[PDB]
């Protein structure tokens, strides 16, 4: 029964229409997040630097 | 943006910086000629009177 519900659903999902818009891997994205978080304080310090200047 | 603010800021700084060196010496040399021209008036009407 489970396998009958999971091809179902590959089914439904591989029929299932989208507009097309980008969506990036569903593992490594949280990942990026964490490295732009870090390039945005890094600029934020670089800008008080500047301003500072 | 605040790249381009250091362009102009360090292109103002440094245009700026020559400027005041002229002015001070300048203002320093005519000083001098002031005090060096007024002390030399002084010698020479007081000579001139003790010629007379």
């Amino acid at each position: 029964h489970l396998n009958f519900l999971k091809k179902r659903l590959l089914q439904q999902c591989e029929t299932l229409k989208v507009p097309p818009k980008k969506m990036e891997d569903l593992t490594n994205v949280s990942s990026l997040l964490n490295m732009e978080r870090a390039r945005d304080k890094a600029n934020e310090e670089g800008l008080a630097l500047l301003q500072e200047e | 943006k605040k790249r381009q603010r250091m362009i102009e800021v360090q292109d103002e700084l440094l245009r700026l910086e020559p400027q005041l060196k002229q002015l001070q010496t300048k203002y320093d040399e005519l000083k001098e000629r002031k005090s060096s021209l007024r002390n030399a008036a002084y010698f020479l009407s007081n000579l001139k009177q003790l010629y007379q």
